[PDB]
């Protein structure tokens, strides 16, 4: 069962992304769609880089979205994070 | 005449390639018959003369004939494999090397990783004139020339790939050619390439199936010297049947974790051996007679022997073959020692290896 | 960043792609530093966010102190992470990773022989195979077997392949000798 | 036929007690478990035979001197002198030894082939007892399951 | 199989509520949606 749980974790990564949980099946319509969704659209590294960018940027110089995320982060509100959605799903009707 | 050497050579090669499979089957049957003949073998009583006892009285001439026939059939199996499957492997590797040469520029834009025997070996085939010998067009050289020559440098890229721009211009210009003669052996020697034959035979030797067939070769020729080497050919049944192939590959499939589990068993047996060496030496006498002792755990090498061999196989822990600890002042320590050995070594890690193998098979 | 924003919000307009081909090199250079995430907007729409990723922060990311920690974090959250605990744990791990990458930046201060013996063995053994053609002893056998004899032909062909197998054995022996020289 | 032969010899009537397996569904499943995976089972039995043959050949060529099974010293019981009897001594009583052929073979301590004997018996214990026997067992029980 | 049935029962509770059987996936769109559906919207204790 320990082996099975490790394999379960690995294949859950392979099937779905962490940030919004949309399975690879939707992204798989376009070539390397899940891979792209992982490295640029929904990247854990990119989100952490955004967090450090917010921390290292001055309060005066924050943009609108940056200030919104910073305010929500201070108040420990995680709604700004996407939940079962992305840019591709949001604008599927126009983009595709 | 030379027409007739070429004709009969191609006829033999085509026949052997056509019948290569059934002929491997006949080789397997000959090996089985040889082993069945060896079943009735005997020793006679100082040089121990191994003499084949014969119930009917005709076993040894039949064994000689079948050994020679096994060698011949196996050699022709070599021939059939070379005629049949070798060109396919050569063509596949040629396709790969051409594609990484053109699309990726593996040897022009980049360089081989230098840890890849495949790349280091395919470095030689690039300059050969027989490049795509079997991969359709011989114009991939010109295509790579057009793609990468002007960017990196025409002269030395032409030196690397094997052409010159003189031939490229001569292609468009007028050409006169002198047709080859089958009579002239020097013409065929010039036509065949030292570097291309280099690359081809190296790839063939790298091929795994050719290595298996060469193993079959060596086992047969050594079986001629000693008839018992023919028993190794009976391992070919595992190659023959898919289920036996699955059983043999089950070991390798989980073999990495299997090696780790064997190492862990070794670690545990070492710890138990150290404990018994420090404390429980007095019980390790294995001599039935009282006059001379057989003091097994005096040397830790012999004690680790006595654990690995015969304690793991005891079936109930090392406590079975060790003498009874009743009445000793270390009685409870001995009991805990042997019970923990029975659990961790027999009940555990052995069921683990067993389950790993059977689960890989499943 | 402005060009990327325009391109992503309008992929259809061809003039924007023309500017993109005019500026491929700039975008290619700025690709590692460019950051791209998707957030839930203040107007109930998903909005992409673009930001700068520093090379030092990246290098700290590839440093192993990040790698083992993120292995552990992923392994924990995939197994025992709830719907909301997943995301709070992600934020907590982000902060912990920030601290440990600051620590890493602080602490930071500022088969060849196998291939090559195999090449030797192969060249030697194949050159020995062609040393027979260099001696040129097949023309005399040729002149003897000007006549027509399929038995002699099959024997000669079998001898040539026989010695090709012998050559294979010499190659195996040379590989074994090289292995012995390297292990000793 | 079993009944009419049981009239001649009353013990043939014991064969009719196999009819309970026909009678009950669970016993029917148990009896059909052998046939369900029986093809792979025959192949596994053949592989066990192959491995036992290889070990017998090795012991015949090298490890004959250990195969004495006579308690008294006057007359020897030289088991692996003939390979047919040695293959007997392996198939029967080495597979059933429970700890490999090393249990019933005499102790190899002090011989110049000591390490070779140890590797031989340990590999026999693994490949024959731990392996391929668990394989047949698991095949049958998994067919039943 | 007894262990598996016990785990099956537990994870069936975790996935779906007893009263109407709608899986947690629908409620999961809002935070703690299944939990809320269990303690106030569809509660066995509340029905009793
Ligand atoms: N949201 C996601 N973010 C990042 N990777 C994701 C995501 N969803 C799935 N993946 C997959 O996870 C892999 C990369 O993430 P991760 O770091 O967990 O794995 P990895 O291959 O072990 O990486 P690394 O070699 O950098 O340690 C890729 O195979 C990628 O497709
Ligand atoms: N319809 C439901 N009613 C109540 N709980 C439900 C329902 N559906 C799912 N659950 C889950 O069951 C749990 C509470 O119910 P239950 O009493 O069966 O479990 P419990 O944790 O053992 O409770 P307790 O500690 O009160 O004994 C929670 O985890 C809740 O999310
Ligand atoms: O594009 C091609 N690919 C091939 O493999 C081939 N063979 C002959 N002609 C060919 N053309
Ligand atoms: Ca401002
Ligand atoms: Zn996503
Ligand atoms: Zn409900």
């Amino acid at each position: 069962e320990l082996r099975d749980q490790q394999e379960q974790v690995k294949e859950d990564m392979e099937t779905k992304c962490f940030i919004c949980g949309i399975g690879n099946d939707y992204f798989d319509t376009v070539p390397h769609g899940f891979e792209t969704h992982t490295l640029q659209e929904h990247n854990l590294a990119n989100y952490l880089f955004f967090l450090m960018y917010l921390i290292n940027k001055d309060e005066t110089e924050h943009t609108g979205q940056e200030s919104y995320v910073w305010k929500m982060y201070q108040e420990r509100c995680w709604e700004f994070f996407p939940a079962g959605d992305c840019f591709r799903k949001q604008y599927e009707d126009q983009l595709n | 005449f030379w027409k007739k050497i070429i004709a009969y050579q191609q006829k033999l090669l085509n026949y052997f390639a056509r019948n290569f499979y059934n002929m491997r089957m006949l080789a397997l049957f000959v090996a089985f018959a040889i082993n069945f003949i060896l079943l009735f073998y005997k020793v006679s009583t100082i040089a121990v003369h191994y003499v084949l006892e014969e119930s009917s009285g005709y076993m040894e001439p039949t064994l000689r004939i079948l050994a020679i026939l096994h060698t011949v059939i196996s050699f022709f199996c070599i021939i059939g494999y070379y005629c049949l499957k070798v060109p396919l492997v050569i063509f596949k590797r040629e396709k790969e090397v051409a594609r990484k040469l053109e699309f990726d520029g593996l040897y022009i834009t980049e360089q081989p990783s230098e840890d890849d025997i495949k790349g280091q070996w395919d470095r030689l085939v690039i300059n050969t004139q027989s490049f795509p010998n079997n991969y359709w067009d011989k114009f991939v050289k010109r295509k790579v020339m057009d793609k990468y020559g002007e960017f990196y440098g025409r002269d030395r890229i032409s030196e690397l790939l094997g052409m010159d721009k003189a031939a490229l211009d001569f292609s468009d210009a007028r050409e006169k050619k002198k047709p080859k003669k089958d009579s002239s052996l020097s013409a065929v020697l010039n036509s065949i390439d030292v570097k291309y034959q280099m690359w081809k035979l190296g790839v063939v030797f790298t091929d795994n199936s050719f290595l298996y067939l060469a193993w079959y070769m060596t086992m047969s020729v050594l079986g001629h010297y000693n008839n018992f080497f023919f028993a190794a050919h009976l391992l070919d049944i595992a190659m023959g049947f898919k289920t036996l192939r699955t059983i043999l590959s089950s070991v390798t499939h989980n073999g990495k974790q299997l090696v780790l589990t064997v190492g862990l068993l070794a670690v545990v047996v070492y710890l138990y051996t150290v404990v018994a060496f420090n404390f429980f030496r007095k019980f390790y006498n294995k001599s039935e007679d009282g006059d001379t002792p057989d003091m097994k755990c005096d040397d830790m090498l012999t004690c680790y022997m006595f654990h690995m061999y015969v304690g793991v196989r005891a079936g109930g822990g090392i406590g079975d073959e060790i003498e009874d600890p009743a009445g000793d002042e270390y009685e409870i320590y001995r009991i805990i020692f042997d019970i923990t050995f029975f659990f961790f070594v027999i009940v555990i890690l052995l069921a683990i290896i067993q389950g790993l193998i059977i689960d890989a098979f499943g | 960043v402005l060009l990327t924003n325009l391109s992503e919000h309008m992929p259809n307009d061809t003039r924007l792609q023309t500017f993109l081909e005019l500026a491929e090199s700039v975008l290619n250079y700025f690709q590692p530093f460019l950051g791209r995430i998707e957030i839930m907007g203040s107007a109930k729409r998903i909005e992409r966010v673009y930001f700068e990723i520093s090379e030092s922060s990246r290098t700290q990311w590839e440093k192993p102190q990040v790698k083992e920690s993120k292995r552990q974090f992923i392994f924990d959250v995939v197994n025992e992470g709830g719907e909301k605990e997943k995301m709070e744990l992600f934020v907590n791990f982000c902060e912990d990773t920030i601290f440990e990458m600051q620590l890493a930046a602080q602490i930071s201060e500022s088969s060849i022989l196998t291939v090559r013996s195999a090449l030797f063995a192969l060249r030697y053994n194949i050159l020995t195979l062609m040393r027979m053609l260099s001696l040129k002893s097949l023309k005399k056998q040729m002149k003897k077997v000007k006549k027509m004899t399929v038995k002699d032909m099959v024997t000669a062909f079998f001898s040539s392949y026989w010695s090709i197998f012998m050559t294979l054995l010499h190659f195996v022996a040379s590989v074994f000798r090289g292995f012995f020289r390297i292990i000793c």
